[PDB]
């Protein structure tokens, strides 16, 4: 199983519910979002997903971009542009935290729509702290000195 | 002797502790050993009981604060300079974990712990170096925990 | 399972990172540069395009290679963090040196004069914030483990 | 073997010679010097040792005292000050580099004695990275994992 950190934007409203899974395969990320299905679903023994996975975004990065998406957070680069046929983002630092918006696509379907994502506050201390360490254990290293 | 120093050692919850021994006022002194045990964020608290010197243990438990894997990032945050402050609300202790105006990069840990109705304090503050321990250790503690380790 | 081996082979491989400067659109343009750790070395790999992108083939090929000593690696960690401003690696069959750019904060220029008895072949990478930034935490990495702090 | 990093002077003139080490078990920095024992050695295999260990200047320094260094190379401070019976010394950020002064004694004698060394350059980053690394393993992390 892979390191991850989630956020469960849960509401009464499915229709603006949504989950934001951000994970780490050796050297890229995977920022992934998956919208709220089904109701607010109540029962923890509910094994079942509460999120879309067939409506789910999944954007696999490139290794250098774990750089940059870092060096925002350093200050060294006011923003990020990273631009693609399946995609378009700019990762810029914001007030309250940080901030990834462009332009994506999920599954099986052609639709580049508006996305907007927030990492604010006590989360934008984990994306930070999430990103300096997974481009430190990208090189391999640990996993080698075994 | 300092072999068996090590598969023993090995076994022991991470941690370090934040040492503030009164010389004068035995009772002025208090130990805090922060660590970490499955998720959990333990914070033990001690008063010092014995003397500096004296031929006897010096270290004393007392209450014992158990923040949840989650402030992990929230502790962090007043620690970097975002959060403002945080709090902890144990079921029995209740805690504020907020930077101190005297000196820059320094911290402190306001508390009262009710137990069945027991009304008791302590305020244990964070230095530089300190606040810069606890910083790393729970670092560690997020970045191993979230995996990494694997 | 074509991932049921990348756990296999990961426990195995020398660590490293690589620098993509691909450039179809004209080639000697691409390249790409390959750092690595094996035994205390510091190993360049620099490779020339060949075949274009969207197509088939090898993509690139080994050329030049540098073997830099454990020694030499705080020294560019001296230059990467802001001390030294130049350092210069003197290999048998590569010298070379490795400096700040000036058209750009936080970035630098790793050029070389490969001997190869005669004449001499020129080649040069240039590592952007994060290219740069990525070279830093990779030779953090490996003084940290190769100073012994993994038992 | 403990982690470490030397820092091998041995210079024409023995009385001048310094093999300075700095290792760290655990939560414990510590800090020694050997003076050279003798001229430079000039047979391969003369494995006899150059360094003269009932001479050594080794000193000790608090899991907290790490954390001060470290604070010291961070900036977090400008200097820290360590009085003990056994030695009184600064670690302060030079311009060019790192230093350690003070009054200390060697081994199996009650003279103390002026002391200090200087980490610069290269010599710093080195310096700078150990201590940051040990304060990062100083807490008994990796390790508790297996």
């Amino acid at each position: 199983s892979l390191p991850k950190f989630e956020i469960h934007d849960v509401r009464d409203d499915p229709a603006e519910g949504t989950m934001t899974r951000v994970a780490v395969d050796g050297k890229l990320l995977l920022i992934s979002q998956y919208p709220q299905l089904g109701p607010r679903k109540v029962d923890p023994n509910d094994l079942s997903p509460q999120f879309d996975a067939d409506r789910r975004i999944s954007v696999r990065l490139r290794h250098v971009d774990l750089a940059y998406l870092v060096g925002v957070c350093k200050e060294r680069v006011p923003r990020h542009r990273m631009e693609t046929k399946a995609y378009t983002l700019d990762f810029e630092k914001s007030a309250q935290g940080y901030h990834l918006h462009g332009k994506v696509h999920r599954v099986a379907s052609q639709r580049m729509e508006d996305w907007s994502v927030k990492f604010d506050n006590h989360f934008a201390v984990t994306l930070e702290h999430f990103l300096e360490s997974a481009l430190d254990e990208s090189f391999g290293f640990r996993q080698h000195y075994a | 002797s300092l072999a068996q120093q090590r598969a023993r050692r090995a076994q022991l919850p991470p941690a370090f502790d934040v040492v503030h021994w009164n010389d004068e006022d035995i009772s002025r002194g208090h130990l805090l050993r922060v660590l970490h045990r499955d998720t959990f964020v333990v914070l033990d608290y001690h008063r010092q009981a014995r003397m500096l010197t004296e031929e006897g243990n010096k270290a004393e438990r007392v209450v014992s604060v158990m923040l949840p894997a989650v402030y992990t990032a929230r502790f962090l945050a007043v620690l970097e300079g975002r959060s403002e402050k945080v709090e902890v609300h144990s079921r029995y202790t209740n805690a504020t974990f907020t930077p101190n105006p005297a000196a820059p990069y320094t911290f402190t840990l306001k508390c009262t712990s009710t137990r069945p109705d027991e009304t008791f304090e302590w305020t244990v503050e964070f230095d530089v170096a300190e606040s810069l321990m606890l910083q790393r250790f729970l670092t560690q503690a997020l970045h191993y925990n979230t995996g990494f380790a694997r």
